[PDB]
């Protein structure tokens, strides 16, 4: 098939995933802190909501709820 | 109120129990006896 080319003007943002990797493995200061640029967008972050433990009430999996 | 608590609740997988069968019989338990009460239960009742 002929295929469509030809230059397109485009443009690199923000939000790159070098400041955006974090990870915690046990007690508080977390071991792949992210850089604190926030900006109110607190999007929840390391937590498990009431929206997420209805989920694994629908599995029936009793042994992860008090895992988790 | 299981959550909270920290309690296994009781739907799901924590509707039953697994118990595991000691796999043992009735000769093995037994009450074991030789010449314990043969004769003091015996020597504790002629004419009195």
């Amino acid at each position: 098939a002929y295929i469509f080319f030809g230059p397109i003007y485009y443009q690199k943002l923000k939000h790159m995933v070098l400041d955006k990797m974090h990870a915690r493995a046990r007690g508080p200061r977390a071991v792949l802190t992210r850089q604190p640029t926030e900006g109110r967008s607190r999007d929840g972050g390391l937590r498990l909501g009431e929206m997420e433990r209805d989920c694994v009430i629908a599995y029936g999996a009793s042994q992860l709820l008090l895992e988790r | 109120e299981c959550i909270i608590l920290g309690q296994t609740m009781s739907i799901g997988t924590g509707s039953f129990k697994v118990v595991k069968g000691t796999n043992i019989s009735e000769k093995d338990l037994v009450p074991k006896r030789c010449l314990f009460e043969s004769l003091s239960n015996e020597a504790a009742l002629k004419a009195n």
